[PDB]
């Protein structure tokens, strides 16, 4: 599923992540949109072996198993392939996780890139949410 | 499958330091954050903190800087000192994963000059 | 911090009737509050994470719901095995705070 920007907005909001431990609702939306371009099936292969899964790419070395990952450690207790559903509660709940840690959203290289730093905000504005 | 259990002294003395270890069987400490939760005599439970993947550290401000948590790998263990105790910090210490799906049995701890 | 009350401070109920435990947030958290259920000598056990989302190997009677600052823990047809302490729990900031607990018994 590819979600329309303020669809993902209200999603998100609705799954509790505005201002999620410090982090706005702007932060969210603009780290999937930079990440897999709000791309709930995206995948991407990486060097060491790992891949990264879903709308906020989240990776099978640190944080999902998708048993084909070395040195993987699933710090999310949960299964990579439930990070590809339309559905985004398992991407959000580790998401809160990963966030949960001192790196907080630096650990989104997208995010990081394209988002800290700019306005934000604007990925939520002029959306019905 | 993953157990953890809390030990160390049932018995402190005011003013000295608490120190309780969580051992960690079927999976490395590496694969999860740990937290130390507590609850006093009346029903009342505390987020003491816990230690993330990256090794930061979050705290209760009402611990006032008093706590301490600490990770060993080797010995897949970590652990909790809680320096200058008093009697309020009377309580039945567990410890448990971040996502609280496991939890140790919990251990009671009295601060008595006694 | 956030404080986290919960009502009634204690509901006692029979066998086979149903209950709906409170737990209202000082200010908006989503949906990040969860549900523990601790008996006398045991730890708490995790019954519903973030408002609604149900775990695995606790029984379906158990049902969650709300956002925002107002929550329910409600339990259909109430099993003597479900008697003991109901607590809600914050993560939406730190620290992570407690309420301050339901006492659910037979009557």
């Amino acid at each position: 599923k590819v979600f329309g920007r303020c669809e993902l907005a209200a999603a998100m909001k609705r799954h509790g992540l505005d201002n999620y431990r410090g982090y706005s609702l702007g932060n969210w939306v603009c780290a999937a949109k930079f990440e897999s371009n709000f791309n709930t099936q995206a995948t991407n292969r990486n060097t060491d072996g790992s891949t990264d899964y879903g709308i906020l790419q989240i990776n099978s070395r640190w944080w999902c198993n998708d048993g084909r990952t070395p040195g993987s450690r699933n710090l999310c207790n949960i299964p990579c392939s439930a990070l590809l559903s339309s559905d985004i509660t398992a991407s959000v709940n580790c998401a809160k996780k990963i966030v949960s840690d001192g790196n907080g959203m630096n650990a989104w290289v997208a995010w990081r890139n394209r988002c800290k730093g700019t306005d934000v905000q604007a990925w939520i504005r002029g959306c019905r949410l | 499958d993953v157990q953890l259990q809390e030990s160390g002294p049932s018995l402190v003395k005011p003013s000295q330091t608490l120190s309780l270890t969580c051992s960690v069987t079927g999976d490395s400490i590496t694969s999860d954050y740990w937290s130390w939760i507590r609850k006093f005599p009346g029903n009342r439970l505390e987020y003491m903190g816990y230690v993330s993947y990256s090794g930061s550290t979050y705290y209760n401000p009402s611990l006032k800087s008093r706590i301490s948590i600490t990770r060993d790998t080797s010995k897949n263990q970590y652990y909790l000192d809680l320096n200058s105790v008093t009697t309020e910090d009377t309580a039945t210490y567990y410890c448990a994963n971040w996502d609280g799906d496991y939890w140790g049995q919990g251990t009671l701890v009295t601060v008595s000059a006694a | 911090d956030i404080v986290l009350t919960q009502s009634p401070a204690t509901l006692s109920v029979t066998p086979g009737n149903s209950v709906s435990l409170s737990c209202r947030a000082s200010q908006s958290i989503g949906n990040n509050l969860h549900w523990y259920q601790q008996k006398s000598h045991e730890s708490p056990r995790l019954l519903i994470k973030y408002a609604s989302q149900s775990i695995s190997g606790i029984p379906s009677r158990f049902s969650g719901s709300g956002s925002g600052t107002d929550f329910t823990l409600s339990i259909n047809s109430v099993e003597t095995e479900d008697f003991g302490m109901y607590f809600c729990q914050q993560s939406d900031s730190w620290p992570y705070t407690f309420g301050g607990g339901t006492k659910l018994e037979i009557k």
